């Protein structure tokens, strides 16, 4: 019971966690929180210093646990995510347990090196400035001929997603050429430089070292893979292949909330990750200082203290007509997903100038799409395909 | 008779429902408060399922576990005693068949 | 052989793990390995797949009541 | 969970309901066949639990009286065991009034 | 609707999955299963061939989906676990979805190399035959002095678990010596060879290549790490460090069931993994052929076709008095967790001879522990500490 | 003579050979085929399961020998061509012996990587 001292202010340099706890019947709120701060670690012990409740929800309370600075290894996300929640999810005295937040200190953030490339550094080889990006998911020659005609409508890149590895009908080597030979025939014929994002996933890593040394020999743009079925350990052998090459940046009741998973992934690395609370972590990946917003999931306060930002990816689905709704919410510094590709670039580029006139793009969004049909035939088709469903039942 | 056996059984039922409380009590404090895990075996020797006799001894120390032992019994006696009529009859069909064969 | 008597000793293990004898079977190990070979042959609803478990099911079954239970499969 | 509990409770009280089975037979045979009660009392002392798996050992040596023990699982398990729902929760409210009084007995001792 | 052909027998060489599906209200059982087999992949399509229901449970049905052979890459578990359940967990038309089983063919199992060491190969450097194993979890010198006296009671190894990396009070190098210097002072003084299982977890992998080349220079036994916060990609750079060295084998409603996670982990590698259904996968890690037991979770049939077995680890907690209950269930070929360590070896070694006499060790287990107290004072203390709790209320 | 069991179907995964055999005078057709399936290898033994004759030719018969799967090394043609016909061409009880065919299983073909380039890749 020396693991619960509410007479204590957590220091300037402490590591500092939260937990949205839910106990079994009759279990007090003050012993479940000492059942968390003690069984995490083992002056070397975490101490639950606050016990705040949650209004109008199933019996939760917010436990504020404060681990010291020296308890952990400098520059490691695997250690921080494992010495904290190792065997704390495995109790039967709790109905649920989530990990809502972590404050890293200023002293421990700048041990890490972070994302290799930021909101500034991305614009060097990427020839797009001040406007968000576009990119759509896609035998072996016929597969190369299809990305040959998606980038020719405005797509800033494309995606070799849905897990295309070397199968006996379509090998790994004969997919790289035919979507390298398909970039050399759309770079000059459209006036911009485009990539095609390609999987590097192999059984070993020695084979994965050959699926990433062949890709960029000097051949090819910035080309990515995932974090699931992989770790912060698996993607450390190749996120630090961007420390030589600048080539892989896109990362594609009872849990751990995404804003803990997003602190773990900026500090690991990468330039634009896939995903009030939707506005919440996208003001953690992009901001410098964030003050405590309890109604946003942002329960703490930590300045990022001069470390490279990281943008966001659109995560709702196909969005061809619902274009100005994304432009306000994710802002300028984000990334979004041949007739069907030329309708995408036109609806994006149009709204951005009607924002800068001063027109309220929230209360006017559809009419900006409609005026862009009178010089673009591919937006004449799309607006009729999408949904005008309403209710005027007052 | 036919009626007093039903109060006779209900006195014995209430005892075994307090057992499932204390096994749920004991299986949870084994990791949360291990100082409060090897001292619960000071009061449960021979008969575990007591209701207040241990509490009369726990008043002269901290008696708070009892009000949790009596709130474990709530969620089981409200979710078994209504479903009890088929749950005991279904096992009768097994022990009718196994003995006939 | 070695691996077949491995599993026969496994089949008599679970048949004697039970507190209850199942229907139509006695204490002999010819009934033990013919109980599993019938208990795992109820689950097929196909005729030309279960006879893999019926030829072996008619290879061990010791008492005549344990012979009738195999005969219902046919 | 609870289905882990409720299925465990289904066999415990069943074995208790097969005891009042055996006790109803016990008082019955003390009046009809006093030799059969003095021999049933001999086997009763043997400390054998699991009333369902206790009657099976009766069929080994005596396959007939183990039917009369089984007989009242249709007949006396209807006047003892369907009356359990209105006769548990009433006693829980009493224990909510018996033991809440001794929080006051210490408080008056603290007074 | 060409993704549901129940008029079809899945071939000898097909890849073959199951799913315990639960749909939204009104959603039929025949269109949710075509919502799974089609959105997994894209003659190149999976087909749900069977639609069997589940008795007495919340509206589930068992969907049998059959992908072809050529669809996948030879020797990869990341591909199989990602092209199958990529975006199939992300529907709103289902209340839940679990992945209960996978049949690999005979043709695809023997593309893989498997665990490096088996039920046969483990006994070479490990000097223990025909009896299961024992091992307990543990400044820098004082940390080395404690494993110096746990192995001196019978523990076949010990565990540097609960996430001890290099902190500023206890560095990584000064922990390896003092639990190498603590093996050289208990190998000869106890007559057996013992290891101390040590973490290799680093931020990079280039640092992890130095936490595993320093450990066994020629210095040291078979020394492991995890699979979580790591992948089948992270632990492929070092499970194939056992292809040179023989040194790292211990792996320490809506989900994926463990028997899918256990097929993924034998075929990846490792010699004894940590964990009717408890008997279920431990007859997949150890057996050669398994026939279809629908009441065990084993919904399919696939022979393993001559590939090295892998043992199991005890996963219930402290077990000092509850020793003969584990010896029957996990059998001979498994692994279990100084006065407090000498009580462990005695209770294990005693039961094994009372099994081979013919005494029924299930219905007699406690009296074998009691007769072993009359020559061992450390079992005189332990049996009184554990639980004799009963009910004779008949 | 446990190397000739014609009461046996060769499995889905067996390795499976043929031989156009020609024996010396008086040598039976059933012992020359057990002189092949046994002296190749050494549940670990090949078994000549069929003994079919050849019509209108010099006294040949087709011997169908079935080796197990595990007997061999994954991905090797030197092993398969040597553990099968090592010292089986060196008998005097046969006038001739040819090796007409081999069935590889599906399970053993896809251990191999094969030709690097095909009818497509060329």
């Amino acid at each position: 019971l020396t693991y619960y001292t509410p007479d204590y202010t957590p220091k300037d340099t402490d590591i500092l966690a939260a937990f949205r706890v839910t106990p079994q019947p009759g279990v007090p709120f003050e012993e479940a929180a000492a059942a968390v701060a003690a069984e995490s670690s083992t002056r070397y012990k975490g101490r639950c210093y606050d016990i705040e409740p949650v209004p109008g929800e199933d019996n939760q309370f917010i436990a504020y646990i404060a681990y010291p600075l020296d308890l952990f290894e400098e520059g490691s996300i695997t250690n921080v995510l494992t010495s904290i929640v190792g065997n704390v999810f495995g109790f039967k005295a709790l109905r649920a347990l989530r990990l809502e937040d972590i404050r890293f200190p200023v002293a421990y953030i700048k041990t890490f090196q972070g994302p290799p490339h930021g909101i500034q550094v991305e614009r060097d080889k990427l020839n797009k400035y001040g406007r968000p990006l576009l990119g759509c998911t896609i035998s072996a020659k016929n597969y190369g001929r299809a990305v040959y005609e998606c980038l020719r409508g405005g797509l800033d890149f494309t995606k070799d997603d849905e897990n295309i590895n070397s199968a006996p009908f379509q090998r790994w080597r004969d997919r790289f050429l035919f979507v390298a030979d398909a970039i050399t025939k759309a770079q000059a014929e459209t006036g911009e430089i485009k990539g095609h994002y390609l999987n590097v996933t192999a059984p070993t890593c020695e084979e994965m070292l050959k699926r990433a040394e062949y890709a960029k020999e000097l051949k090819q743009p910035i080309i990515m893979h995932d974090y699931l079925t992989a770790g912060f350990t698996a993607n450390t052998t190749l996120a630090r292949w961007c420390r030589d090459n600048g080539v892989l940046l896109h990362i594609h009741n009872h849990g751990i909330h995404f804003r803990v998973l997003a602190k773990a992934l900026r500090l690991s690395g990468g330039d634009h990750i896939h995903t009030g609370i939707t506005m919440g972590f996208v003001d953690l990946l992009r901001e410098n200082y964030v003050e405590q917003d309890k109604s946003r999931g942002i329960y703490f306060t930590q300045d990022w203290a001069s470390l490279p930002g990281v943008m966001a990816v659109a995560s709702g689905g196909i969005h061809v007509w619902h274009m100005p709704a994304l432009v306000e919410i994710f802002g300028d510094d984000s990334v979004l997903q041949a007739p069907g590709a030329t309708a995408n670039r036109v609806a994006l580029e149009a709204c951005v100038q009607a924002r800068n006139e001063g027109r309220n793009l929230a209360r006017e969004g559809n009419d900006v799409i409609r005026e862009a049909a009178k010089w673009s035939p591919e937006l004449a088709v799309a607006c009729e395909l999408w949904k005008e469903i309403k209710f005027e039942f007052e | 008779n036919l009626k007093q056996i039903a109060k006779d059984t209900a006195k014995t039922l209430q005892s075994y429902l307090t057992y499932q409380a204390l096994m749920t009590v004991l299986a949870q404090l084994g990791e949360t408060n291990p100082p409060l895990a090897l001292w619960l075996h000071t009061f449960s020797v021979g008969k575990v399922q007591d209701g207040e006799a241990y509490v009369k001894e726990l008043f002269r120390e901290q008696p708070d576990l009892a009000l949790r032992i009596m709130t474990v019994r709530e969620h089981i006696a409200e979710e078994v005693a209504e479903f009890l009529p088929e749950m005991v009859r279904s096992g009768i069909q097994q022990a009718n068949m196994e003995q006939r064969r | 052989d070695a691996d077949e008597a491995r599993e026969i000793a496994k089949a008599i293990k679970d048949f004697s793990r039970f507190r209850i004898l199942p229907e139509g079977f006695s204490n002999h190990p010819g009934d033990a390995v013919a109980y599993q070979a019938w208990k795992l042959a109820r689950q097929y609803s196909d005729l030309q797949e279960r006879s893999r478990l019926i030829a072996r099911g008619l290879r061990f079954a010791h008492s005549e009541t344990a012979r009738k239970q195999i005969e219902q499969l046919l």
